């Protein structure tokens, strides 16, 4: 009885002089907590959400229920000398949990309710599902009463046999009317759940559906990489940061975006390692280095000059580093000689010598067109071994040893021909820093700057002579860099306002000119006392303006300048989105089913929605405006689609839809026309008889029809144009503010029809797959409860740590939610039988655009040819786009999808220009997933649950099975001519299982999948591997290209890199003041760099995150701007311009600096949203006030490192350069019916 | 002399990225309720800034901790037995729920149950959590002034500006910011256990954790002014206070805090402090309150000392504790490096969760600067945190211990860089500030490398001394309801038994 | 109305003071976390400073009147502080806290019942036990008129004589009523009441009075257990 225990016996011994008494009194209520903290089991998982943390987490049962979640700690242990990973982890990863039962999960499959009154009407009267949607779907007025009820409540809850019918019959109905490339498919990194967008993807390809692409389209490919080392994108993990010695954060926010890597950092700086921050505002990452520079955002790129600047003059010419020397010369491009054209009184820089163009052609038979000159130390020309000719067509000399590419000897190649010259000729280069808008310092001195460079005239095979001079002479005098031939636009010093010095970058960027100059010093000083460990951190902060290759390749000359790329602990490191899929060939033929067919849909989605979403009918950038001033102008007339539409007719980029004719047809034609479908096809494109869907996207039969949304969150997230998009691919109310090209009277495009009134409301069908009701979903006719990341399994890897691990159900899904693996599957199932009689075994003829890292990527070696202009002929593959035939089982749909395909045994498997024999694994995995015991795919290995699936990534991939691995070097080793096995035959054994993954993460072995290696004793390390394996980096030359020489980068100015202003969007002085509302309006630079309180849209309706946020959609502002404004904090505010309009709360802050304001990204727009005093809509979002608008150098194909690869290259959505106005509210109405709106005063 | 342990904490502020991770995992664990959803025992807090609640380091205020009386005894600044016992009907000092923010959630069933034919596309607007009304606007949270989220003029007015010209601090060139995660201190001379009416309030004697008996709390919640760091909430609903418990379910067992294990920074340590019980009120009491925090490390004991060692072992330390506690982080970086400073010591009670002051870049000069003593890197006389800023937070308004921590973590750097980039021996920052070579590389470990099993060095408390775990491993959890457990009386009204224990005595002796 | 009369004054009393009893020991064995003042206070700061300290100044000045008043015998010190010169007292001193007390309860139903924050997250018992016992003021000092009209104390003699009838545990209690005036009667019902509902409402915050605080010692430990 606690009463009786109130009846002196228990005080025990007082304390610090009566200050204190010991109790000896009862503590069984302390159980109390004890109890709370007891669960039923911890489940290993991690996030399938784009944030490149890929961290493991225990997941927490009790009650038979998701608790909470902590940090894993078991990764296995870095080196002695490094720091470990655990625990990772951040904030939002910490409160997903909330997610599983909140108010807002999504538990049945629902659809809009016009939609369901007419299906089930609709049945009622064809007993055939086809046949029920055509009914609705051909009827003008059922087709817009569902169309324009998006987005506007009217969900009902239905079910998946219902829901599954009505994907199904409409997706057949669209593929056998329209085409199958008229279905699509966005579903974005697949690196965080591998099977999970595996899933759409491969039921997607099986019909002959789009896949569309998300690392260009979100602007995390940083176009400058392929231009330069022919990758997409490979860097050092974060461990690696703790090798180096010297860091310098370039417009990456690490403690906020790299969350669960900054320790690295933090802890690298007790090694004596120097950080040096550099971002305009006063970001967290300042508070953790030595030193904060603040330049004017977007002019970044001429302070990366101005340090190269003095890097060149002080570490290469003045007192040459013989550490920097050897590099550049054994790993750029920079020995290579380049011809030179004639001007009016000048040269300009043409393309590179080939030595195709030399008599003899320097011994080279094979792609002589397609191997790079230089000149060794001994005056002799030759053409050295890595240039990409000696790729394809021959084998053993695609390395980087310095020898001669004819008699294979040992050759030096010379740098400058300044000692040795013929001549001094004066050439023209470029300048930018002159143009720009009010809002960016600028500097007067001349559109074209010219500079002496030492020349030497050669005989040319063709009779002809020509001046040629060397990408290193050519890159120091477009540095300004005085070399002794008194040129009056080189520096005299630092303090001359000249071509790239210290004092001219002071002026544009407003960094102090001294500060510039100390740390161009100590970075440099750095990399030559430790042979390259001087790294640089860059992230969107650069990355997200339109002139992003420019930022980039001005950080990524410093550090090839100062020898660090290739060298652990220096380097360029990348960090945007998670795209690092480790074990990629094992995944590739299961998202793409290519273990099946071959090839599948790929689409470059900016191009994709700047057409679709007819965001090119407001387009108010030129490419005239871009244009290089020494370029024939008149060769690039057009809308910049144009270049689009030309790019996709000469097999650069992909199309979709692809023709105007279904694809289905076309081989019936073929047959009746007395010839096969590809020669068919071709007269046919000759001819003009079948087009190019691009040439009329509005006709009516060349927009998508069907679209899956899934791992995404489209429109309210990575929709750049997102008026556009409800507008014409929803038909939903808009809040557009300005006119079109026709409303204004502009020129149209001269590759693309135009029509005054454009086609809206395009997309027929919308499913959208998720665990929250999200805004897409919102907007959506078809909404499909997914499982959440503690609910299902599937792998995650990322490019910061090297270790393999899994996401795995802690619980069966709840209420009637689904895998994205199991919902595919089941809609792969009712399809199969839906189509029966609508589609059988049917011939697809298929466009696939020249790939990079394929034997066809060298097209066009000395120019463009535009065959439809009869500048050549038409050949697919090397003109054109490559015309394949692709037979289509639809109605065993269901079975492929569910076994592992013919092809890997019959063809084999492989990626990145290799490919090897993978029998082997399919023996193991036949034992592992069992097999079919019947049907079509008998005796194929299974792929029923997501665990089968894994296993087959894990099996396939060289990454993660040592024996794969082996093949895998072997491969390449032929093309190089030097062993590559060493690098895992000690791994040989390895195989990592999904079981064994869920028990202890396991780091994956060195593949030629990248250049990095993972190993016991070196961290990773981009280009490691062709640093020193000698494996050449799949460029033109074979080595680091400093100098583009394709046709187009150099009349678009961009042969050598340039300082670029940031563009004039014009979206603003066309609205501002059209619609008053009595507060002062003013315009402010719109940036957007990824919030605190959430991954990309991911956790911004999550309770826990809103609550340590600001509770909801807001915007930062000067204090200066916001006082400016009268708008104090958290008021609401508007923000608009020509694209749309959002609405917000004002966070006033002293660390943002005038003239810039931020709304972290993605905060969407199903959370605290009033209505806009613009649109008269409810608010809009971050994107409102975004548009597409493509840069033509990013369409370039058919070029060596410049050719297509899903994902490679292609149009980015960039979206830093963008304006906006503010103003402060007037009236907050809630657009709700409950009366409860509120008035800003003044 | 009575040797007691604890398991103190020392956060390295320099290490922390401020991401509130250490927030959301011990919310998500132990305050989601209804009642303490507004609560946050581990909350991060932006300097400058005011805090959560607003303005808590304002005593005069909020009249928390001590306060020394000119005869020099310790009073609570709340008031004697009888001033506080006087203010129980309404305790004119209680911060109010708006001093925190209002507890919000959003409709997002409104986005799922939207009718048809919506004239507005639907959103989901915000919901008191208090009242269950709609709220016009959200006005306030527990983060809001998070990455200076606010006019500097009101930013400024954080306590720890006082005897600072600030001015120059609103100057863009001159911004900073750092981080402050904190929890409950679970001192040694606590405020809140001396204000606390019916004695609800106790430190646990093996392991210095301080919680608020649920059973026995009345609700008079005199104890939440007592609190100078406000960290004990008041739980709206069931009329009852809670606080960080230091998590001892766990510490039991030899685990790290659910905030120490979750730090993304590894910036948190855990480590076995000896302290000498009988030095408490001696050392709250000292006359200068610049001294007690060298007072409060004269109070801690000397782990490897065999004269500590023996009477630990005669005061009942178990041999595991002892041990912990001769490896333990925490006493290195408090008593040997002298790295971490106790948070506003002035308050008087000891507090046992300590601070690595954080570094922060150069300060804006006229031109590029020149290498002083420690070359590329920073001296401690170009850090733009004003020192005097980080002594007011720290140690009283003494810069000394302040700038003597940041001098030897980058005296540290100094000599690393010289090791790992030149490849030399260089000593001269070490001297300079007083380091050794050996010291230097064992801070090195702790503070770079920072292995887990180096970060978190927790002993059991044992919970099978004085006490009987076999009936307890076999019966406990078995939550039926025997109305037995609690007290000490076997006697109750209901005739039932414990479950967990054995009734039926042995005859056999 | 002799029955109503009995049941009432004889055998109520023991009924709401064996619940009294029994139920705040049962509730206390059982129901240790539930056993809280339960303050509102931090929800709304408003008012409550004033508005409790009246009615818990007045309210104490009450029960000091009331207990020395009808538990202390009348042999005891009958000379220095005969019956009359007690109802002097409490008419007065009783009267002015009665008066304090009305006032802060009725300023605290107020905000119980109109502050937003304070009536969501009520209970019902606690609008209930303030209800009555502002009632039960109300009436308290309606009687002083009545008291009035017998300065002789020949009416606070009635009263006391039942309720130490009752305390004693002396048969017939309800006799040493016969004539009160009707007032009387419904404050003592109203009164006993309060006592029945005590141990099912907030009020056993009353048996938690912290006298023990003045003379403990501040620090506390407790040793393992
Ligand atoms: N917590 C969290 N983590 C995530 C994500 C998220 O949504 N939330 N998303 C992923 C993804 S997909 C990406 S693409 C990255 O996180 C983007 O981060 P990053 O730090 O590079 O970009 P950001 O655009 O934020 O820019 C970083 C900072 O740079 C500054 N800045 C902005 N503009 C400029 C500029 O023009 N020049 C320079 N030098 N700096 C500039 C700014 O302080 C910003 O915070 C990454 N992890
Ligand atoms: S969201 Fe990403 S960074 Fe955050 S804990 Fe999860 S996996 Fe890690
Ligand atoms: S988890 Fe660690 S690094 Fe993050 S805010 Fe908390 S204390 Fe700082
Ligand atoms: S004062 Fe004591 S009674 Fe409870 S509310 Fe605080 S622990
Ligand atoms: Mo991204």
């Amino acid at each position: 009885s606690k009463f009786l225990d109130r009846f002196f016996k228990q005080k025990g011994e007082t304390f610090a002089d009566g200050h204190g008494q010991l109790l000896n009194t009862n503590r069984d209520w302390e159980d109390g907590y004890r109890q709370r903290w007891q669960h039923d089991k911890i489940v290993r998982s991690t996030h399938g959400v784009n944030c490149t943390g890929s961290c493991s987490w225990k997941i927490y049962v009790k009650n038979g229920l998701v608790t909470w979640e902590t940090q894993q700690t078991d990764y296995p242990r870095t080196r002695p000398d490094l720091p470990n990973h655990e625990p990772r982890g951040c904030p939002s990863g910490a409160s997903y949990s909330w997610y599983l039962y909140s108010a807002n999960r999504l538990k049945y499959p629902m659809m809009r309710k016009r939609l369901m009154k007419m299906w089930r009407e609709a049945k009622a009267l064809h007993s055939d599902p086809v046949e029920a949607w055509a009914s609705i779907i051909e009827d003008a007025d059922k087709a817009k009463s569902f169309k324009q009820a998006r987005g506007r409540g009217g969900f009902v809850r239905s079910s998946w046999q219902e829901v599954n019918e009505l994907i199904a019959a409409s997706n057949v109905y669209t593929i056998k009317n329209y085409g199958p490339d008229r279905v699509a498919g966005f579903s974005p990194i697949p690196a965080m759940s591998m099977v999970s967008y595996a899933s759409g993807a491969r039921y997607l390809s099986l019909i002959g559906g789009t896949c569309l692409s998300f690392y260009d389209w979100y602007c995390d490919l940083p176009p400058a990489s392929p231009q330069t080392w022919g990758e997409q994108t490979d860097v050092p993990e974060s461990a690696d940061w703790y090798n180096s010695s010297y860091i310098i954060a370039w417009g990456s926010n690490v403690p906020q975006t790299r969350t669960p890597d900054a320790h690295f950092f933090t802890e690298v700086r007790y090694k004596g390692t120097k950080t040096v921050a550099v971002t305009p505002d006063y970001a967290e990452i300042a508070k953790l280095c030595d030193l904060w520079l603040a330049p004017k955002q977007g002019t970044d790129a001429a302070m990366a000059l101005a340090m190269g600047h003095v890097m060149l003059r002080e570490f290469h010419l003045d007192n040459p580093s013989q550490y920097f020397t050897d590099y550049v010369r054994r790993y750029t491009d920079m020995p290579m000689l380049v011809m030179l054209e004639e001007r009016d009184g000048y040269y300009a820089a043409g393309r590179m010598l080939r030595a195709a163009d030399l008599v003899d052609a320097l011994g080279q038979e094979n792609n002589p067109e397609w191997k790079t000159v230089a000149f060794n130390t001994n005056g002799e020309m030759v053409a050295p071994n890595g240039s990409i000719g000696f790729r394809w067509g021959e084998k053993g000399k695609w390395n980087l040893e310095q020898r001669d590419g004819k008699t294979g000897e040992e050759t030096e190649l010379q740098l400058s021909l300044l000692g040795s010259q013929d001549e001094i000729a004066e050439v023209g280069f470029p300048y930018f820093g002159g143009d720009g808008t009010e809002h960016f310092n600028k500097v007067e001195l001349e559109n074209v700057l010219l500079h002496k460079l030492p020349v030497k005239r050669l005989q040319l095979a063709d009779g002809s002579t020509a001046l040629v001079t060397t990408v290193y002479d050519l890159t120091l005098a477009n540095y300004g860099l005085e070399r002794g031939l008194n040129d009056v636009n080189c520096a005299t010093s630092y303090d001359d306002v000249k071509a790239y010095t210290p004092a001219w970058a002071e002026q544009i960027t407003g960094v102090s000119r001294s500060q510039i100059i100390r740390i161009a010093r100590e970075f440099a000083d750095n990399a030559d006392k430790t042979h390259g460990r001087s790294m640089i951190i860059v992230g969107a902060g650069l990355n997200h303006w339109y002139h992003l290759d420019m930022n980039y390749r001005g950080l990524i000359n410093m550090l090839i300048f100062c020898g660090c790329v290739g060298q652990s602990g220096g380097g360029w490191a990348h960090y945007v989105g998670q795209e690092k899929l480790r074990p990629q060939t094992g995944w590739q033929p299961l998202a793409f089913a290519l273990d099946w067919q071959r090839p599948a849909r790929h689409m470059n989605s900016t191009s994709y929605f700047y057409n679709h979403s007819s965001q090119w009918r407001y387009e108010t950038v030129t490419a005239e405006e871009l244009l290089s001033p020494m370029a024939d102008k008149s060769r690039y007339t057009g809308h910049l689609i144009d270049f689009n539409v030309r790019a996709e007719r000469m097999g650069w980029l992909p199309s979709a839809p692809q023709l105007g004719t279904n694809p289905l047809t076309i081989a019936g034609e073929a047959e009746k026309a007395g010839m096969n479908p590809v020669d068919y096809t071709v007269k046919s494109l000759k001819e003009g008889s079948i087009r190019f869907a691009a040439e009329q996207p509005e006709n009516g039969k060349n927009h998508p029809r069907n679209l899956f949304i899934w791992r995404s969150n489209l429109l309210g997230s990575s929709g750049k144009g997102h008026e556009f998009m409800l507008k014409y691919l929803l038909g939903t109310e808009h809040g557009i503010q300005g006119k079109d090209l026709g409303q204004q009277g502009g020129v149209k495009p001269e590759e693309v029809d135009w029509q005054d009134n454009g086609l809206e409301g395009k997309l027929d069908l919308v499913v959208t797959l998720d665990f929250r009701l999200s805004s897409t979903c919102l907007y959506s006719d078809i909404i499909l409860p997914t499982a959440t990341w503690y609910e299902k399994d599937d792998m995650n890897t990322s490019d910061m740590h090297p270790f393999i691990h899994p996401l795995s159900a802690a619980v069966d899904p709840a209420w009637e939610a689904k895998s994205d693996w199991e919902i595919y599957k089941a809609i792969a199932k009712k399809f199969s039988e839906v189509c029966v009689g609508h589609l059988g075994k049917e011939t697809d003829i298929v466009t696939l655009p020249i790939q990079h890292d394929s034997a066809a990527e060298l097209a066009q070696p000395l120019d463009v040819k535009d065959w439809k202009k009869g500048e050549c002929d038409l050949i697919p593959g090397k003109t054109a786009p490559h015309i394949m035939v692709v037979e289509r089982d639809y109605p065993a749909t269901y079975e492929r999808f569910t076994s592992i395909g013919p092809l890997m045994e019959k063809i084999g498997n492989g990626g990145k220009g290799i490919a090897w024999n993978t029998q082997s694994e399919m023996d193991l995995l036949r034992k592992l997933n069992y097999t079919k015991a019947e049907g079509p795919a008998k005796g194929q290995p299974m792929l029923n649950t997501a665990i089968d699936a894994a296993e087959m990534i894990l099996t396939l991939a060289p990454e993660t099975n040592g024996q794969v691995a082996v093949k895998a070097w072997a491969a390449l080793s032929e093309f190089t001519g030097r062993d590559h096995t060493h690098l895992a035959l000690n791994k040989e054994d390895e195989k990592i299982r999904f079981r064994d993954i869920q028990a202890q993460p396991r780091k994956i072995i060195s593949s030629p999948t990248w250049s990095g290696l993972e190993d016991e004793h070196v961290s990773y390390n981009a280009g490691y591997t062709n640093v020193h394996e000698l494996i050449p980096w799949r460029t033109l030359s074979g080595r680091q290209q400093l100098y583009q020489d394709h046709q187009w980068m150099r009349d678009f100015g961009e042969s050598l890199l340039v300082y670029r202003p940031p563009i004039d969007t014009r979206s603003v002085k066309e609205v501002i003041g059209q619609k008053s509302n009595g507060n002062q309006e003013k315009a402010l630079n719109f940036l957007t760099p990824h919030q605190k309180w959430g991954i990309h849209s991911t956790y911004s309706d999550n309770l826990l995150m809103l609550t340590l946020g600001r509770g909801g959609p807001v915007v930062w502002l000067s204090e200066a701007d916001a006082k400016d404004l009268g708008i104090a904090d958290n008021d609401w505010i508007e923000v608009f311009n020509s694209n749309g309009a959002l609405t917000a709360r004002a966070v006033v802050s002293q660390r943002v600096p005038a003239g810039m304001t931020m709304m972290y990204h993605a905060q969407e727009r199903i959370v605290n949203l009033p209505g806009s005093e613009i649109t008269q809509q409810r608010g809009g979002i971050h994107n409102s006030v975004t548009r597409i608008t493509p840069k033509p150098t990013h369409m370039i194909g058919g070029y060596a490192h410049l050719a297509y690869g899903f994902n490679y290259y292609g149009t980015v959505g960039s979206n830093r350069d963008e304006f906006v106005v503010v103003r402060k509210m007037k009236n907050i109405d809630w657009l709700d019916g409950e009366g409860n709106d509120q008035v800003q005063e003044s | 002399m009575k040797i007691r342990s604890q398991v103190g904490m020392v956060l390295n502020l320099d290490k922390c990225i401020g991401c509130h991770t250490c927030s959301v995992t011990c919310k998500n664990v132990w305050t989601s309720r209804e009642g303490v959803e507004y609560a946050w025992f581990n909350n991060v807090e932006t300097k400058p800034g005011q805090g959560f609640p607003t303005d808590w380091e304002n005593q005069e205020k909020y009249k928390g901790g001590w306060i020394r009386k000119i005869n020099g005894k310790l009073q609570p600044r709340m008031g004697n037995r009888a001033m506080l016992l006087g203010k129980i009907f309404a305790n004119p000092h209680l911060p109010g729920i708006d001093d925190y923010y209002e507890p919000f959630d959003f409709d997002y069933q409104n986005l799922h149950t939207a009718p048809e034919g919506s004239k507005s596309q639907p959103i989901a607007r915000p919901r008191s959590l208090i009242t269950g009304e709609r709220m016009a606007k959200i006005e306030k949270g527990p983060n809001w002034e998070d990455d200076l989220g606010g006019e500097f003029d009101k930013l400024a007015k954080d306590k720890n500006f006082d005897n600072i010209q600030k001015a120059m601090y609103s100057q863009f060139e001159n911004t900073f910011m750092m981080y402050l995660p904190r929890l409950c201190e679970h001192c040694l001379n606590p405020a809140c256990v001396a204000t606390c009416p019916s004695g609800a309030i106790y430190k646990r004697e093996e392991d210095g954790i301080v919680l608020i008996d649920q059973d026995k709390c009345r609700g008079w919640r005199m104890c939440i002014t007592g609190c100078p760091y406000k960290k004990i909430y008041f739980n709206w609903k069931s009329g009852k206070s809670e606080k960080c418990i230091f998590c001892y379910p766990r510490i039991e067992a030899g685990q790290p805090t659910v905030c120490s294990e979750t730090c993304v920074g590894r910036i948190r340590y855990l480590g076995v402090l000896l302290y000498d019980a009988d030095a408490i009120e001696r050392a709250a009491s000292t006359e200068n309150e610049k001294d007690l925090y060298q007072r409060q490390l004269d109070v801690f004991l000397d782990p490897n000392d065999p004269k500590v060692i023996e009477q630990a072992i005669k005061d009942g330390i178990p041999l595991s504790v002892i041990e912990a506690a001769q490896q333990s982080p925490v006493y290195k970086m408090a008593m040997e490096w002298k790295l971490a400073l106790p948070l506003h010591p002035e308050y008087r009670t000891l507090p046992m969760v300590w601070y690595v002051p954080p570094l922060s870049p150069i300060q804006s000069a006229a031109d590029a600067g020149e290498l002083g003593s420690n070359g590329i890197l920073p001296d401690v006389e170009s850090l733009r945190i004003p020192v005097q800023y980080l002594a007011n937070l720290l140690t009283a308004g003494d810069t000394k211990p302040v700038l003597r921590a940041l001098k030897r973590m980058l005296a540290m750097r100094h000599y690393k860089r010289a090791e790992t980039v030149d490849g030399k021996v260089d000593t001269r920052a070490l001297e300079e500030v007083g380091l050794t070579e050996a010291q230097a590389q064992e801070m090195y470990r702790y503070l770079a490398i920072a292995n887990y099993e180096d970060r978190f060095v927790v002993p059991s408390s044992h919970r099978e001394l004085a006490r009987e775990a076999f009936p307890e491993k076999n019966g406990c959890g078995f939550t039926f309801g025997d109305g037995c457990h609690g007290s000490d009386t076997k006697f109750n009204l209901f005739n039932s038994r414990r479950i967990d224990a054995i009734d039926v005595t042995s005859k056999t002796e | 109305m002799q029955f109503l009369n009995m049941f009432f004054f004889d055998i109520y009393p023991y009924i709401a003071g064996a619940v009294f009893l029994i139920g705040s020991w049962l509730r206390y064995d059982y129901g240790q976390y539930t056993w809280r003042a339960a303050s509102s206070q931090m929800l709304d700061r408003k008012g409550m400073n004033l508005a409790s300290n009246l009615f818990h100044i007045g309210i104490l000045g009450i029960f000091v009147g009331h207990f020395f008043g009808m538990l202390t015998p009348h042999w005891m010190y009958e000379a220095w502080l005969p019956i009359e010169v007690k109802q002097k007292m409490a008419m007065f001193a009783g009267g002015a806290s009665g008066v304090l007390c009305l006032i802060g309860g009725v300023l605290l139903l107020k905000r119980r019942l109109f502050s937003p924050r304070v009536r969501a997250t009520t209970t019902g018992a606690d609008i209930l036990i303030l209800s009555l016992l502002v009632i039960q003021c109300a009436l308290g000092l309606l009687t002083i008129p009545f008291s009035a009209q017998h300065m002789d104390g020949s009416e606070m003699m009635k009263l006391v004589g039942w309720a130490q009838s009752v305390v004693t545990f002396h048969g017939g209690a309800s006799q040493h009523l016969d004539g009160v005036a009707f007032i009387f009667r419904l404050h003592l019902v109203l009164g006993m009441t309060l006592f029945l509902l005590f141990p099912f409402s907030r009020l056993i915050h009353i048996w938690s009075v912290p006298v023990e605080y003045l003379t403990r010692k501040y620090q506390l430990v407790r040793a393992r257990h």
